């Protein structure tokens, strides 16, 4: 499977209004169009995506799309496949004030809410209505935020240190000591976000009242149990949902960072290099192995370069399914920045994905073996020989 | 003021601490009571790099000594520049880590590395403007790898804007010493390919080879072999205590020779070596120390450059000489060996030059190169490593210490993928 | 203060402690009273070594030993002999009979009421310790005593101290010639405890020493003062590095990390290269290749087993005197190109080397030459499960029709004992002989996925 | 009369399930092969 590409476009802030306001963002169906403010004479280069959205104009039927209108395209889809036993990942991308977290999380106190909220009330939701004497469900959540190149906890506070990154032989990198909470209704899973969102740094710059200091991600463990008498498949599905608001590309010029937040940002902008550069290469080298021809000789994709890149490696790639919603800006001012997301995002798009559904390795075998002789012995006694 | 704080772990740090301390206090005309009997007015200008002045206008050298055997402690005492160091900084336990790097790293150094921090601590406080840090260990070894990367650890938690030097003695493939090297050396590599700004390969193989084919040395000691290693200690921050045509400081190195941070392994090396004889037949001059800089048998890696490329390399003179003749000839080296460089780095080959040459030298150079060829190494240790491993071997003493085999195998892993970050780059073709 | 307390059980410890203290106190200066006239002379100094010997106020020197046996004899002797003022006046001799030849008589019946002392003694010897680093325990199998109450020892002190390193040094019974005719039986019996509560067992064997002493230092009619002399050799070279300076120095425990693999093969081989007379210390030069190459010559090896078929999975070699690291180097790598020397293939790197400064000692009206350069090597190797196997089979020849069983029964034993311990036997004979074997070809048997 | 015991060795009951479903495939398949209806 592909990396399913989202992109959207947001309206202006005080800061766009008060300086020169004309946009440059154009949109149709599923093709978004740039402008060179400086050349109005190139060509308005377009770009095709998966997903557009326009939440320019408030009041108009143009091709408005709401906070509901990007979740029943993304997030309910990806939900209905970590139901169908496929773990998935919804990432954020951007620079700087652009919609990451008001995509992912939203203001709680409105009716427009972000895709995590969402997300949590359908599937809440879906195990309710779905419970059975013999079907049950299990939710569990987590939450955690890399702000300096150190992984901290959000839902537990007193914790108060960077815990340690470890690599499983079969199930990758994982976070040791990350306080993975049980949940049981939507109050509570309510409690723990908020709790979290209060956890994060937040600081003002002059870009952003409220800019993030720090990548974060939001996991959730979904287990699907289905016990009765004869053999049915127990705890058969473990799925794992990941919502990851990362924070954006920064420059200081406009950004006006000074002695912590410059560093910050410096941080944040070596992250981020990290990752366009993974980004790319998974590109290129799919691509390849897919059109190329199929030697598959070698190729290296630096994972390893930031702890960022490091915990999405299943996402990213390998075993999982995944979405990158873009943000986009519509200031005539941005525009150098804004491309260059769109850019990134077209090589999103070539990304590819290799998910399997999660099982008992001896029940696989076991499984596998018995349907096989399911298959011979129907076809033994069609023949006239069972 | 750029100062650096200088810490010793192990025997072989020791040692090699102590012979470096003795070639650096001669160059500044130290003696070893502390007192300054020097002749050139330059040698006191940067005396505060190295030494803190003390009240009878004497210098101690700032320094922190750190083992777990006292024994070692004791040799460096009673020695010709014993006095030199201040009490206060031998830390020092006992029960060393009997070649465990689990006892090291866990069990005993978790204890005497807050004292050793406290230190680290005082020292760091008092300096003007702290430039880094350089720890002298042994990989293959107890507590000199565990210790070491324990205290390199928390130093860039506490310390992250800071430079992280490292000179490390890595086991040969010919010369074991211990039955357990491959644990000790794949696991101090996991933690110093994270935790570490510029780590530079000794290998004891290639100091005999230098000590036996080029000095013609019949008895070498490892006196002669921490002589070769303190010359290239010197040679590194020569231009932070004197002037030059063209100043290098070590943050202009490692910008100039890391063009990804995993790959921060340097292969060093010294010019010249006559070996006592044949001096008067040889003329010096930059032609022949350039010559003998890229020379394969004159490395102290044991890692034939000439099976890999040179991702980078950096050259620091010393001595009075022409700037002309210099650019020639780095660029003839790069020109004449045009397969034995990356095409995609234009002018691969950094240049420094000073002024003031060692004390008995008309001229001398220092040679600093990343290339993939190390590569060959890292491969040696990960052989060994699985053969060890797949019949568990020795994890005994290791699991009773407080360890999984899950850093056995992350370690592994890591290791392995450094291996290749580095093969990316080894072959031709790639281009533009 | 790298400091080890001994312990000599039984009437072959005794002796060998004899000689073991010789040569210690001639190595420190100490005079057989105790007192060390290098330090009146010279003014003070280190010479009073913490390892072997403690300090009183007036300058006498007690050594940090402890014997025990049941008969009188053989520490009446020590008390009236030329040593008498050198050792603290307890000594823990049982003024009763011995254990005869009868592992149950000395573990059950007479063991009790002389081990109470015996660790209340061990106890404040161990608190006189500053950083005790193990103990050195002098026995015999198929004495009585050295079996029986050795094993009692060790079981009360793996209960009490734990932690602290336990090396046995000890005489293993001869292929062919024996003193007693019970000797299987108190072998068998005593390997239950040394597998479990020992962490290193050396074994020496008395036909390979008689036939070294014949051979190299043309000693037609040896003595036990002979052999004792060599093993006393073999256990200061162990413990030098703990004592002088030295270009590398190999404590207790980097012996045990290096050369035990895993629990239960802890049982290496020793010997001891330039074992010479004063005659053939000429006409030879006594280098180092010399010396490494003599060590691991089936000839010389202190167990009657050969090395040639088994295999070395891990070798220590410790170096005295004019020595120095590059022909150390030349000689292991010399070692690793001979075919007939065959490593594990699961121990690439398989040799540990340590270096030490102090040469080795003549003693007066001894037989080993004086020499600039020594090396003891230790070697845990598979060739070790042919000495056991022997002593099995004289085990079955005697219990398939119970002779001399109703010795042991009599004493507080049962007859399944015997069974348990040969079963523990066969256990660990087979575990040598799954070690030794290679890893299976391709040990993830083959692979090749895609590219 | 000391006799032989014999060890107490049984089946492993997924190894035996899994052991068991191979050799019923394998015969199914071979009888398949040799009618050639495989
Ligand atoms: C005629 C003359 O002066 O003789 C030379 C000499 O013969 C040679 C061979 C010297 C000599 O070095 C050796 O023989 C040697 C032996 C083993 C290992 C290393 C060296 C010399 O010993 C070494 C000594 O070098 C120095 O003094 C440097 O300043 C050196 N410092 C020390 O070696 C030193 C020794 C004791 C205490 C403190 C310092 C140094 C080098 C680089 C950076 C800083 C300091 C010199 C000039 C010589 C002798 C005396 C024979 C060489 O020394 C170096 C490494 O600079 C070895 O090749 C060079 C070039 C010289 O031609
Ligand atoms: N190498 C060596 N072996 C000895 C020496 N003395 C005794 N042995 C061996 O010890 C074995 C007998 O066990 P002993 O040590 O005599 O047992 P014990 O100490 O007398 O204990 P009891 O039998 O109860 O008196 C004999 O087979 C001897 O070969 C000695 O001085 N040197
Ligand atoms: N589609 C949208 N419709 C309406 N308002 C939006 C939209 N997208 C973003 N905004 C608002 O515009 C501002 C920018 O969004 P925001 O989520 O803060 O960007 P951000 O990248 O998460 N901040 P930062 O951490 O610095 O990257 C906020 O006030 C949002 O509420
Ligand atoms: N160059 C050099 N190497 C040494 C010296 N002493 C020991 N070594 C090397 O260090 C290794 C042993 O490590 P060691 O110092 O004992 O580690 P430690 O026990 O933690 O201090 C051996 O492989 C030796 O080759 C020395 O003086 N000079
Ligand atoms: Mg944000
Ligand atoms: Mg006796």
């Amino acid at each position: 499977a592909s990396v399913k590409v989202a992109v959207r476009v947001r309206p202006f802030n005080s800061r766009e209004m008060s300086r020169d306001s004309k946009c440059i963002i154009q949109m149709s169906g599923s093709t978004t169009t740039i402008v060179n403010p400086k050349q109005p004479k190139e060509t308005p280069k377009s770009f095709s995506f998966d997903y557009s959205y326009w939440s320019h104009t408030s009041p108009e039927d143009i091709n408005y799309a709401s906070q509901k209108q990007v979740y029943r395209d993304i997030g309910e889809e990806m939900l209905q496949h970590a139901f169908e036993g496929y773990n998935v990942c919804i990432f954020a991308y951007g620079q700087t004030g652009a919609g990451k977290s008001y995509t992912m999380m939203g203001k709680q106190e409105k009716d427009q809410q972000g895709i995590i909220p969402q997300l949590c009330e359908d599937l809440f939701s879906r195990i309710n209505d779905t419970t059975n004497d013999n079907m049950s469900y299990s939710v569990e959540v987590s939450y955690m935020e890399i702000y300096c190149e150190r992984v901290r906890d959000l839902l537990n506070p007193k914790n108060k240190g960077n815990l340690r990154v470890r690599e499983h032989p079969l199930l990758g990198p994982y976070v040791e000591d990350l306080s993975k909470l049980a949940v049981t209704s939507y109050n509570d899973i309510q409690d723990l976000m908020d709790s979290g969102n209060k956890a994060r740094t937040v600081a003002a710059t002059n870009m952003n009242e409220t800019s993030s200091r720090s990548h974060a991600v939001f996991n959730i463990i979904f287990t699907q149990k289905r016990h009765d008498a004869e053999t049915n498949i127990t705890t058969e599905k473990v799925s794992k949902i990941s919502l990851v608001d990362l924070a954006g590309s920064e420059r200081a010029d406009s950004t006006g960072a000074k002695g912590t937040r410059l560093k910050e940002g410096a941080n944040i902008n070596k992250s981020l290099t990290t990752l366009g550069k993974v980004i790319s290469a998974l590109a290129e080298m799919d691509s390849g192995p897919n059109k190329n021809k199929k030697k598959k000789k070698t190729d290296f994709i630096p994972y390893r370069d930031s702890v960022l890149t490091w915990l999405l490696r299943e996402n990213l790639g390998g075993n999982s399914r995944t979405a990158m919603v873009a943000a986009l800006s519509p200031a005539d001012i941005n525009y150098d920045e804004t491309l260059s997301t769109l850019r990134y995002a077209d090589r999103a798009k070539q990304i590819r994905c290799n998910a399997v559904i999660n099982e008992d390795p001896n029940n696989k075998l076991i499984r596998e073996l018995k349907d096989e002789v399911t298959r011979l012995r129907d076809l033994l006694y069609a023949q006239g020989l069972g | 003021m750029r100062e650096i704080v200088h810490i010793q772990a192990g025997q072989c740090g020791n040692q090699i601490g102590a012979k470096f301390w003795e070639v650096i206090s001669d160059e500044h005309g130290i003696d070893p009571t502390g007192s300054y009997h020097g002749d050139s007015d330059l040698q006191l200008e940067r005396i505060n790099v190295y030494y803190n002045e003390a009240t009878g206008n004497k210098y101690v050298p700032r320094a922190i000594l750190v083992d777990l055997e006292p024994g070692t402690m004791d040799s460096v005492r009673s020695g010709p520049f014993g006095q030199i160091f201040r009490p206060d900084n031998f830390v020092f336990g006992q029960s060393g880590a009997g070649n465990n790097w689990a006892k090291g790293h866990y069990t005993e150094g978790a204890e005497l590395v807050d004292s050793v921090l406290d230190v680290v601590r005082k020292e760091s406080e008092s300096c003007d403007c702290l430039q880094g840090f350089q720890l002298t260990h042994s990989l293959g070894g107890g507590t000199g790898s565990g210790m070491g990367t324990l205290l390199i650890s928390k130093i860039r938690e506490e310390y992250p804007d800071r430079i992280m030097n490292t000179f490390s003695v890595m086991p040969s493939p010919k010369v074991s010493d211990t039955v357990v090297e491959p644990y000790n050396a794949t696991l101090s590599v996991h933690q110093l390919v994270e935790n570490t700004d510029e780590t530079y390969c000794i290998d004891n193989e290639a100091l005999y080879d230098i000590c036996f084919r080029t000095l013609k040395l019949t008895t070498p000691t490892y006196g002669d072999l921490n002589h070769l290693v303190s010359a290239t200690m010197s040679g590194v921050t020569t231009c932070l205590r004197f002037p030059g045509q063209l100043n290098a400081d070590l943050r202009k190195l490692a910008v100039n020779m890391v063009p990804f941070p995993r790959l921060h392994f340097f292969m060093p090396g010294f010019a010249p070596l006559t070996s006592r004889g044949s001096q008067q037949y040889r003329a010096l001059t930059v032609p022949e120390l350039t010559q003998q800089m890229f020379d394969s048998k004159n490395m102290m890696a044991a890692c034939d450059p000439r099976h890999g490329r040179y991702l980078t390399v950096a050259a620091i003179f010393r001595g009075r000489m022409s700037m002309k003749e210099v650019d020639e000839q780095m660029l003839n080296v790069q020109n004449k060996n045009s397969s034995y460089f990356v095409e995609w780095i234009p002018n691969n080959v950094k240049t420094a030059v000073c002024d003031i040459p060692p004390r008995g030298l008309k001229m001398s150079a220092t040679f600093i190169g990343n290339s993939t060829a190390i590569q060959e190494l890292f491969k040696r240790i990960s052989e060994q490593f699985t053969a060890m491993f797949r019949r568990k071997a020795f994890l005994h003493w290791y699991t009773g210490e407080g360890m999984d085999e899950m850093e056995f195998t992350e370690a592994e892993s890591n290791m392995n993928d450094l291996v290749s970050e580095y093969q990316q780059y080894q072959d031709a073709t790639a281009d533009e | 203060m790298r400091e080890c307390i001994s312990i000599h059980v039984g009437q072959a410890g005794v002796q060998i402690g004899n000689a073991c203290w010789e040569l210690y106190c001639l190595e420190h200066g100490i005079q057989p009273d105790g007192q060390m006239p290098s330090d009146k002379t010279i003014g003070g100094g280190d010479d009073s070594f913490n390892t072997f010997f403690s300090e009183t106020g007036a300058g006498k020197h007690v050594p940090r030993a402890v014997f025990v046996d049941l008969e009188p004899t053989v520490i009446d002797e020590v008390r009236t002999g030329t040593y008498r003022q050198l050792f603290h006046p307890e000594q823990l001799i049982t003024g009763k009979e011995d254990a005869a030849n009868n592992y149950a008589r000395g573990h059950y019946t007479i063991g009790k009421e002389i081990i109470d002392l015996v660790l209340d003694r061990i106890r404040k010897l161990a608190d006189q310790c500053t950083g005790l680093q193990g103990f050195l325990v002098f026995h015999s199998f198929g004495g009585g005593t050295g079996s029986g109450f050795t094993s009692l020892l060790m079981e009360r002190l793996s209960v009490d101290y734990g932690k602290k390193s336990k090396l046995e040094f000890s005489i293993y019974p001869a292929p062919q010639v024996s003193t007693a005719v019970v000797e299987p039986y108190n072998s068998i019996l005593t390997t239950h405890t040394t597998l479990e509560h020992s962490d290193c067992a050396f074994m020496v064997d008395n036909e390979a020493i008689y036939d070294i002493c014949r051979r190299n230092l043309d000693i037609e009619r040896p003595t036990y003062t002979n052999l004792n002399r060599l093993i006393s050799q073999i256990v200061s070279s162990i413990t030098a590095s703990l004592r002088f300076d030295g270009a590398l120095n190999v404590d207790l425990t980097e012996f045990q990390t290096n050369l035990v693999p895993y629990p239960r093969i802890h049982f290496p081989l020793a010997t001891y290269a330039p074992v010479i007379s004063a005659e053939k210390a000429y006409h030879e030069q006594l280098s180092v290749a010399e010396i490494t190459n003599a060590c691991f010559e089936p000839a010389n090896q202190m167990v009657k087993c050969d090395p040639r078929h088994g295999k070395y999975m891990a070798c220590c070699l410790l170096y005295r005197g004019d020595v120095v690291p590059k022909d150390v180097n030349a000689a292991i790598a010399t070692i690793k190109t001979k075919r007939s020397i065959q490593f594990v293939d699961w121990c690439p790197t398989g040799f540990k080397v340590g270096i030490n400064y102090q040469p080795p000692t003549v003693v007066p009206g001894g037989d080993l030459a004086k020499v600039q350069r020594a090396v003891c090597m230790l070697s845990n190797t598979t060739a070790i499960a042919e000495a056991w196997a022997r002593l099995d089979h004289k085990f079955d020849l005697m219990y398939a029709k119970r002779a001399f069983v109703h010795w042991y029964v009599g004493e507080g034993m049962e007859e399944g004992e015997f069974s348990e311990a040969r079963e523990d036997m066969a256990a660990l004979e087979k575990d040598y002989e799954e070690v030794g074997v290679d890893s299976v070809e391709g040990e993830g048997e083959e692979e090749g996925e895609e590219y």
